[PDB]
RNA sequence: CUGGAGCGUCGGGCCCAUACCCGGCCGUCGCCGGCAGUCGAGAGUGGACGGGAGCGGCGGGGGCGGCGCGCGCGCGCGCCCGCCCCCGGAGCCCCGCGGACGCUACGCCGCGACGAGUAGGAGGGCCGCUGCGGUGAGCCUUGAAGCCUAGGGCGCGGGCCCG
RNA sequence: GGGCCCGGGGGAGGGGCCACGCGCGCGUCCCCCGAAGAGGGGGACGGCGGAGCGAGCGCACGGGGUCGGCGGCGACGUCGGCUACCCACCCGACCCGUCUUGAAACACGGACCAAGGAGUCUAACACGUGCGCGAGUCGGGGGCUCGCACGAAAGCCGCCGUG
């Protein structure tokens, strides 16, 4: 029961699965990162039947719920304390995310200064 | 031979020939090119002369009926639907037609 | 100032409740005329055949002036000259339709694309159905739905056409303005024919679906609206 | 002129922070940190600011004086208000409006005042 | 299942100045406003010019600006050039003018003021006549660049005279096969 | 498979494509598009100001009607005469006196249309790698880079953020 | 059958009407009384004055894109987790790169994994674009100013026009 969002819509995601690269399974030399196949006789680039899907634009998220966390707030990579009072107003729409490489001492000081002015933090119970 | 059958307007007149501009299509782009042709290979095309007779009549039918103000059909107009009428057979039924039996003539 | 403006605007307020009344009533009574005409035209074509039949005589009704053309085959593998016509009738996408005005030049353009289209003489109810349910008007080069008739007058008011019902006069009784009436109508986009066709390839006369079907096209417009 | 600076500062500012598909401005005495034209502190010549009092309790109201700018030492006057969250709000209310002092910030100034006070009271269970 | 050519459906015209100079971007902010609002097509042309390139809004000489203002009737109006006013050393009787321009070369600036004239900029022109009332729009000759000479049919095609690119003109540089009838042929 | 699941000529009914229809979203193009503080929806003027006067009006088409009429002109109040007044307040569906939350003006917004692709071109890439001039009162022995992770997620994706 | 046909007229209480007041003295027209006229009465029609006229709450709505002023079970070994781990199934599905009219090919390269790895610089044109100045405009070489920290920078020179 922490910091409801302003508006919690119905988030729909047209495709939830990743887009692995063609043949990224057979070979280990190939990462799962997408690369648009450009073979002449390649069977994915000519969008054949029952083949892995090529990402295109009409496949993309709703303009309202884009970049939206499952709770409702967009993340903000807050890096220290002074960069938190930026969110003092845009707070019921989006929230604070403490940077990985923040020391454990001030990683605390960022937490309870946020709980002061009601800025939900997604990684608030982190280092300890 | 590529101009044989083609029309074009006249732009020059020498003693027994006539300079004349026609269009000649070549792989696409149409080139308006001017040739010199002696008169024996030339006629007056009445293609123009249907109009200038629709014109002399249109200009006339507009100067008149202007003292009246009644608007007249000046434009041509394509062949309309044939305008429901009657047919009258007088004292005969129509003639009965039957497809005729085949027979090999040779 | 205040109560000299207050009145000045209220007058302009009511001066509309006059006009939008008079404009509402004019439409109402123009719609009574088009009730009397469309009834007299039906009857007086029966009036006549009854009168020739009494004598030993015959009737040839008027050659239909209005024909509603649907395209029935899609777009690939289509001739050059065919493809030019079909974009002059505005049957661009497959399976849409337009009201063409019958005419020596028009008829001789349907002969040349006959294996692609299916045209015929529409009746009144067929004209209504198309215009109301699937009638969109071309305004500022947009397919804008004909939801209110201040959109029809806003485009056609210079021709005495002021309402949804006045459009249908100029579409039935071909009339002086068929050129502007049936070019602000965006091509009707009809669904597939519920129940199926007979044979998209062959002509109606040999059991198919193409070409002209006089007056039988109305069955094709029900199942395709 | 204001419109001039804003074309030098739209990007390329030491207070502009662009990450995570948003943009923001950490400049002093701008309400809601918007990298904007209305809601900017330096560019303008009449600006309203609202930040917590340094004591822990209260609200301080920065008003640019406009008497003479390019005088940053005094061009820029503050004041303090420690009151009851309803007069507090109605002080910045009467101070921005019925003074015809940038009645764009008028509401954004209040929503920043209120959100300041919510941040100085018993924090949590 | 539609059959239009999408070849040239996207219209290629400039809708913003490709340049970064904040000043031009500012009075573009002004006539991005006037153009939408006032019925005057005037600024719709002024706006549609503030986009164009240096190579496309050429400089207007000062003398070509006289003989276009000397014509009977356009007395008392203001010359309006989306461009620069250059000087013309081959002209001396400078009548009094009211000019607007983006730039005016410093020499032409003193010929105009000394003759009891006035020069404005495109923001005072917005306050003089926001509708563009009582104005004259002008431009330099866009077919003036020496580039436009190398354009055309071709050099060497029949009676189509077009300057060829030659590293340096002279006797022995392109007067041979194709130019003198004596040496090969000529066109 | 054999009065058929065979061959002709025909019915109805049904089945299904990324085709067509309606709807949802994503982008591209178009709109001489709207929005930097404004009335106004076939818009078919608005405003002084003077003289005279008033139930007057503008006594014009079965047109079916568009340009003129029945929510008011003048009116209630002050009492035939005066007014018919001021938004620091009319109380607001129009507000022209001051303008959005919205207005990063290369921002935001409303309409439509449309989106196959090699060779190739162009555009956009808060896609990524190393280094410099700036800048982040940036981060860091309370643990940086790298590496590892059936840990939580964001982006159509390049990739990215967190545990 | 059409002239919303003409209509002087009669029914005989024929049906149906987005008609609209009577008072009264208009434009026109029709009818009737009237002299054919003046004028009157009635009607059509127009129009807007010889009238017309003039306001309040409801359902709504088969009315500019859905809301309920409706409700019910669940809770320390049971709720929620799209995507990614393993497994299962139904449908789909031939191995990539390449030259090629045509590649899953009985065409060739490829066991696997790491790191390395290929449109660069210079000069010369050309057009497009940005910026300074504009019948001019430079830029080099020199010169005048430093041991450079930043400098082998920056600044300046009838040199700036010898060219
Ligand atoms: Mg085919
Ligand atoms: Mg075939
Ligand atoms: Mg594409
Ligand atoms: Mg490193
Ligand atoms: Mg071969
Ligand atoms: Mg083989
Ligand atoms: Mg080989």
């Amino acid at each position: 029961a922490a910091l409801r969002p302003l508006v919690k819509p119905k988030i729909v995601k047209k495709r939830t699965k990743k887009f692995i690269r063609h043949q990224s399974d057979r070979y280990v030399k190939i990462k799962r990162n997408w690369r648009k196949p450009r073979g002449i006789d390649n069977r994915v680039r000519r969008r054949f039947k029952g083949q892995i899907l090529m990402p295109n634009i009409g496949y993309g998220s709703n303009k309202k719920t884009k970049h939206m966390l499952p709770s409702g707030f967009r993340k903000f990579l807050v890096h220290n304390v002074k960069e938190l009072e930026v969110l003092l107003m845009c707070n019921k729409s989006y929230c604070a995310e403490i940077a990985h490489n923040v020391s454990s001492k001030n990683r605390k000081a960022i937490v309870e200064r946020a709980a002061q002015l009601a800025i939900r933090v997604t990684n608030p119970n982190a280092r300890l | 031979k590529c101009y044989h059958g083609k029309t074009g307007r006249v732009y020059n007149v020498t003693q027994h020939a006539v300079g004349i501009v026609v269009n000649k299509q070549v792989k696409g782009k149409i080139l308006a090119k001017r040739i010199n042709v002696r008169i024996e290979h030339i006629k007056h095309s009445k293609s123009r002369d249907s109009f200038l007779k629709r014109v002399k009549e249109n200009d006339q039918k507009k100067k008149e009926a202007k003292e009246k103000g009644t608007w007249v059909q000046l434009k041509r107009q394509p062949a309309p639907p044939r305008e429901a009428h009657f047919v009258r057979t007088n004292g005969k039924e129509p003639e009965l037609l039957e497809p005729i039996p085949y027979e090999f003539m040779a | 100032n205040f109560a000299e403006l207050k009145i000045k605007r209220l007058r302009k307020k009511f001066a509309q409740k006059m006009l939008r009344k008079a404009r509402r009533k004019l439409i109402y009574e123009k719609a009574k005329h088009y009730h009397k005409e469309y009834r007299q035209m039906y009857r007086t074509e029966i009036r006549m055949a009854r009168m020739a039949r009494k004598a030993g005589n015959f009737y040839v009704p008027a050659e239909p002036k209005l024909a509603f053309v649907i395209r029935i085959r899609g777009i690939n593998g289509v001739s050059p000259k065919v493809r030019k016509v079909l974009q002059l009738l505005r049957l661009r996408q497959i399976f849409n339709g337009t009201f063409v005005k019958l005419n020596k030049a028009s008829i001789n353009m349907l002969r040349i694309v006959e294996p692609y289209i299916a045209w015929g003489y529409p009746n009144l109810k067929s004209v209504n159905e198309l215009i109301y349910k699937r009638g969109y008007g071309k305004i500022n080069k947009k397919r804008i739905a004909l939801t209110d008739n201040a959109l029809i007058a806003r485009s056609l008011g210079k021709y005495g056409i002021i309402c949804m019902e006045d459009l249908i006069h100029e579409i039935y009784t071909v009339g002086k303005r068929f050129k502007e009436a049936n070019n602000f109508l965006w091509p009707f986009k009809l669904s597939s024919p519920r129940g199926g066709m007979k044979k998209k390839t062959t002509h109606f006369v040999e059991g198919g679906d193409a070409g002209n079907r006089e007056d039988q096209i109305n069955r094709l417009i029900r199942r395709m609206n | 002129s204001a419109h001039l600076q804003w074309m030098v500062v739209r990007n390329c500012s030491s207070f502009l922070i662009k990450r995570n598909k948003q943009t923001y401005s950490t400049e002093p005495n701008n309400l809601k940190a918007r990298n904007s034209f209305r809601y900017n502190g330096l560019i303008h010549h009449k600006t309203v600011g609202v930040e917590p009092a340094a004591d822990g309790k209260g609200v301080v109201v920065v008003i640019k004086r406009r008497s003479g700018q390019r005088k940053p030492a005094t061009s820029y006057v503050r004041t303090t208000i420690n009151k009851n969250a309803r007069a507090t709000l109605s002080s910045i209310r009467h101070m921005i409006r019925k003074n015809k002092y940038r009645p764009d910030l008028r509401m954004a100034a209040i929503r920043r005042a209120s959100a300041i006070l919510r941040s100085q009271k018993p924090v949590m269970v | 299942g539609v059959d239009i050519r999408h070849n040239k459906d996207r219209k290629v015209r400039r809708k913003e100045p490709k340049s970064q100079d904040i000043y031009l971007r500012l009075l573009v902010k002004l006539y991005r406003f006037l153009a939408r609002r006032t019925n005057s097509t005037f600024n719709q042309v002024v706006l549609k010019r503030l986009f164009m390139s240096r190579t496309n809004r050429p400089p207007l000489s000062l003398s070509r600006m006289i003989r276009k203002m000397k014509l009977p009737g356009r007395e008392g109006k203001t010359a309006v050039v989306v461009g620069t006013i250059t000087d013309d050393v081959r002209v001396q009787e400078v009548p009094k003018l009211k000019v607007c321009a983006l730039r005016v070369s410093s020499r032409a600036r003193s010929r105009i003021l000394k003759a009891g004239g006035k020069i404005l900029t495109f923001d005072q022109l917005a306050l003089d006549s926001p509708k563009g009332c009582g104005t004259v729009l002008l431009s330099g000759p866009r077919k003036g660049r020496e580039v436009y000479r190398h354009f055309g049919k071709a050099p060497g095609t029949p009676h189509s005279h077009t300057k060829p690119y030659v590293r340096s003109k002279g006797r022995k540089f392109e007067r041979a096969r194709g130019r003198r009838a004596s040496r090969g042929y000529k066109n």
